[PDB]
RNA sequence: AUUAGCUAGUUGGUGAGGUAACGGCUCACCAAGGCGACGAUGCGUAGCCGACCUGAGAGGGUGAUCGGCCACACUGGGAC
RNA sequence: GGUACCUAACCAGAAAGCCACGGCUAACUACGUGCCAGCAGCCGCGGUAAUACGUAGGUGGCAAGCGUUGUCCGGAAUUAUUGGGCGUAAAGGGCUCGCAGGCGGUUUCUUAAGUCUGAUGUGAAAGCCCCCGGCUCAACCGGGGAGGGUCAUUGGAAACU
């Protein structure tokens, strides 16, 4: 599945990284920028773009993020349950919280979750501090999340006894 | 009425080389505080005997008393079973 | 040598599930028997039925896979491992997933699932969760 | 497996050595002995006042003091500021402070102390460097 | 000898005492046997709250009250019924 | 000094007026009219906290203490905070239209008398208890700034009643969700203090 | 544990003395016993707790005043 | 102690400073300085165009306080049971046999040491937490609760060790 572009999406440039290549004529520099893009209703996804000029590199990155998007469950403006993101030594814990706490996460993680629009959530970063790997791990977790209704239908049961 | 019951312990003989007196080991044991795994521990006592009934290897039941001698506080109640 | 059957059974179910084998065999034991019955009740499997012999029988279980080839069960965790048995008072019985999953607990009045054990106020040996 | 290795071998924690070994030692006379104490400052008499060079290939000529503290310990120290009246044989007060660019000096010569005059002609950071409000 | 006692607590200017039973040797604010009420001098109408069952067994077994607790007991008539308890 | 400077630093009038934004709404100082970089993701909530604290005229220790009290209070920490800040009687006397400025409210209630179920009150945290009629006693009953404030009509919120003929208002049950966040996007302070 | 053996009135018994008491508490006699890897012995360090600080939690640090118990009164010993 | 408080009359007059401004981290410009003078918690800065050195204006944080020092806990998932690892990053003993110790195939009766759960007795007061009352909110001070045992006696259950 792919989510089309019939939406209003904001972009939050998390980081631009200086990048260099070594050649006979000294050094060759470029600019690699990753950005997380997505509406607040619940659609998210990152992108990347490398080029020699920062603004149009960001343009590349936002186009990539638009091309690659993901949905997330949003039970009560908060995740339904526990989850650990497990991408390449990027360990991120997420926990649902009461309806007044707010967003509690690291920089890149906070950008991703706030862009998703989750109002009340807490987290923790246990793996490497690398931003892109943070993003990949947390989005793997967010994908791994499961709504309650599909769980009920999978079990052949109903929400009332699943919550009971 | 009936008075307070002194504690009663269960254990095994570990020495009888001293007249009218009998040393016992009790296998009472606990679990580690911060880990919560059961771990074995041994506590040994000196108990008083009248005719050296108990022998090495016997399993005996024990009740505490007033101090009868230094390091000795317990009485021999009965030899529930005798060794091989 | 094999330490405890429950670890073997859980891990065998997990191994069969990750490749989606519709069939599966387990050496039969009493405890594993009612555990299979429990998973049948909670709908984490398709069906379980038994075969008997002179060597502790066998039990064979058919795993559910949802309407569209998706994992009905996504993990299993043994917590009362040999060498470290974990026991939960009745009040502190864990609400796994705050409801979605189940924890299976052996109790003074039988082996029960999480919610019903909490409902009838029984504690005891909690053995595993189901994801 | 690992649980028994823990129950008997245990979890030996690391030790955070004191970053200011001179500030936390005390002394007494009629009992000749070195005590362990926690103290935020100390005083002493400078046995030498001088100036030497740092270690980084980019340099600057810095001032320093050689001081005998109350507890009979010997150590160098750094004098932050512009100019000073810190002659040999002066009772100077020391506080914990590192200077990375200079090797070996673990302590700072606090200013506004007993015989350290506050740096003159300064406006901001006056709390540091021991200087009163310049004008009334 | 055990006594009914007025133990102090409160602030530097607002005393607030508890009627307590303790021995004559224990310090004013130290250990005691049991607390049996409270007394407020600075409340505009003077205030007191006394228990008279497990507090009264102390008078039964014998316990000299201090002067103020004595006259407060008189105010609530507890010492009176303690007096009728003899001929009763 | 602080009034105009703070208002145009935050970019929001602490009371809401064209002035402090009319022709120099950018910022104070010489670098004001230039280009303002997007505040850091620490700067945003720092600015929000500054907005709330300055608009309500309170000290930092006071603010933190009230924040912990609101957090301990049941309901939702996001707004119970602002409910307490509104219960702060200075804002009450202001919203009753007894003064032009919260500075006036502070000054008056400090040395001037506001009889609300009590002889005098300086500490702002008090309230006018609903169901009782005790009003500003008969020394400042006639006062110039009071007459100016009552004659200049202003929106008394629906959780407050008031009659100028005897210039007394009964604090009703509680404030609603509207005056909660007129423009302030709360729930930034929560994680700013979680930091 | 870069502190492996310690103990020889200490270990047990029979008698006799001895605060208010039971007791190697002290004697006489008899006997080789007692304790150690589950850390004895030795060295260094410290008053103990209610509690206090931090930490969401496990946990980690502190033992000021307020309260309880303990020991000391220039240093040792002695009894009235 | 004529102290707390209440009653009057006089005056914007007696009463604001501390630190930071390259990034971490909220706040930038002008001058002098020219590996000097110096800065500092890390990265590091300064060799004549320094937002990093000293001044000046402004801004930023806080306030009768503000910075520095020293000690402890977190961040430190960096001794990790909760919560880590050992092919090349630190880490599998050179290999084996085995005392003690740690673990234990399936069914079935029984025992209740572990186990789970009632009852009772305590876990002082004062503290932290909840709910109320009072000092002109509270700081604080009260009143009533709750929690606080790898706790003692006793009863109940037998799935698991």
């Amino acid at each position: 599945r792919i989510d089309p572009s019939k939406l209003e999406l904001e972009e939050r440039l998390v980081t631009v990284n200086r990048v260099a290549k070594v050649v006979k004529g000294g050094r060759r520099f470029r600019f690699a920028a990753l950005v997380v893009v997505g509406d607040k209703n619940g659609h998210v996804g990152f992108g990347t773009g490398k080029a020699q000029e920062v603004p149009e590199a960001i343009r590349k990155a936002v186009e990539d993020a638009k091309k690659n998007l993901i949905e997330v469950p949003m039970v009560g403006t908060t995740i339904p349950h526990e989850i650990i993101g497990r991408f390449g030594a990027g360990n991120i814990l997420l926990k649902p919280a009461s309806e007044g706490t707010g967003v509690i996460a690291g920089g890149p993680v906070r950008a991703v979750l706030e862009l998703a629009g989750v109002a009340d959530i807490l987290s923790k970063s246990l793996g490497s501090n690398t931003p892109i790997n943070m993003i990949r791990a947390t989005l793997q977790g967010l994908s791994e999340l499961k709504r309650a209704e599909d769980v009920a239908k999978l079990r052949g049961k109903s929400v009332e006894e699943l919550l009971g | 009425s009936e008075r307070n019951q002194r504690k009663v312990y269960q254990g095994r003989v570990v020495s009888d080389k001293m007249d009218k007196t009998i040393t016992v080991v009790v296998e009472t044991y606990k679990k580690h505080t911060l880990y919560g795994k059961r771990v074995k521990y041994s506590k040994k006592f000196k108990a008083h005997d009248e005719n050296n009934q108990a022998k090495i290897g016997d399993i005996v039941k024990i009740m505490e008393t007033r101090p009868l001698s230094a390091t000795k506080r317990f009485r021999l109640v009965e030899v529930v079973e005798e060794a091989v | 040598v094999m330490t405890d059957p429950i670890a073997d059974m859980l891990t065998r179910i997990r191994n069969a599930n990750m490749v989606r084998h519709e069939k599966l065999e387990i050496p039969a034991s009493k405890l594993k028997r009612e555990i299979a019955e429990i998973l049948k009740r909670e709908g984490f499997i398709r069906d379980v039925e038994f075969v008997e012999d002179s060597k502790q029988g066998i039990i064979r279980v058919f795993l559910k896979y949802g309407q569209n080839n998706e994992r009905v069960i996504t993990g299993l965790k043994r917590i009362s491992k040999p060498g470290l048995r974990v026991y939960a008072k009745s009040n502190e019985v864990p609400r796994v997933l705050n409801g979605l999953g189940i924890a299976i607990i052996s109790t003074s009045q039988g082996v029960l699932t999480d919610k019903e054990a909490r409902a009838k106020q029984a504690g005891g040996e909690v053995l595993a969760y189901v994801w | 497996p690992t649980i028994n290795q823990l129950i008997r071998k245990g979890r030996v924690s690391k030790v955070e050595n004191s970053k200011s070994p001179a500030l936390n030692k005390g002394y007494n006379s009629f009992k000749k002995e070195h005590t362990n104490v926690s103290s935020p400052q100390k005083r002493g008499v400078c046995t030498r006042v001088g100036t030497m060079t740092p270690k980084k290939p980019n340099s600057a000529l810095r001032k320093y003091a050689r001081v005998r503290l109350t507890n009979g310990i010997e150590v160098t120290a750094y004098i932050p500021g512009i100019g000073h009246n810190l002659q040999e044989h002066s009772v100077v007060l020391i506080r914990g402070g590192r200077v990375k660019d200079l090797p070996g000096v673990r302590y700072h010569i606090v200013r506004g102390a007993l015989d350290t005059a506050g740096v003159e002609n300064r406006a901001q950071g006056r709390s540091k460097y021991g200087t009163k409000k310049p004008k009334a | 000898a055990v006594k009914i006692r007025l133990k102090r607590m409160g602030a530097k200017k607002s005393p607030f005492y508890r009627i307590v039973v303790a021995d004559s040797r224990s310090p004013r604010d130290g250990r005691f046997i049991e607390t049996v009420g409270t007394y407020n001098p600075v409340a505009k109408p003077a205030e007191v709250k006394i228990d008279e069952e497990l507090a009264l067994k102390w008078l039964q077994t014998g316990a000299k009250p201090s002067d103020t607790v004595r006259n407060l007991f008189s105010s609530q008539g507890i010492m009176e019924k303690f007096h009728n308890a003899k001929q009763g | 000094g602080p009034s105009w400077k703070l208002s145009r630093r935050l970019g929001i009038s602490l009371s809401g007026t064209g002035k402090e934004l009319e022709k120099r709404p950018y910022a104070p100082g010489p670098h004001g009219p230039g280009q303002r970089k997007k505040l850091s993701e620490y700067g945003l909530q720092l600015q929000e906290k500054q907005k709330l604290r300055h608009m309500y005229g309170v000290n930092e220790r006071q603010f933190r203490t009230l924040f912990d009290k609101a957090g301990k209070l049941a309901g939702k920490h996001g707004e119970n905070f602002m409910i307490l800040l509104d219960s702060r009687l200075d804002n009450v006397v202001y919203k009753l239209g007894l003064a032009r400025t919260r500075r006036q409210a502070r000054q008056l209630v400090n040395h001037g008398h506001i009889l609300v179920d009590g002889s005098r009150v300086d500490i702002p945290s008090y309230l006018v208890k609903p169901g009782q009629t005790i009003g500003v006693r008969e020394k400042s009953r006639n006062l110039s700034i009071i007459k100016e404030s009552v004659e200049v009509n202003n929106f008394v919120p629906e959780y407050l009643t008031f009659d100028a003929e005897k210039l007394e208002g009964t604090f009703t049950r509680l404030p609603e969700r509207s005056e909660l966040a007129p423009e302030i996007n709360e729930a930034l302070i929560v994680e700013f203090y979680s930091r």
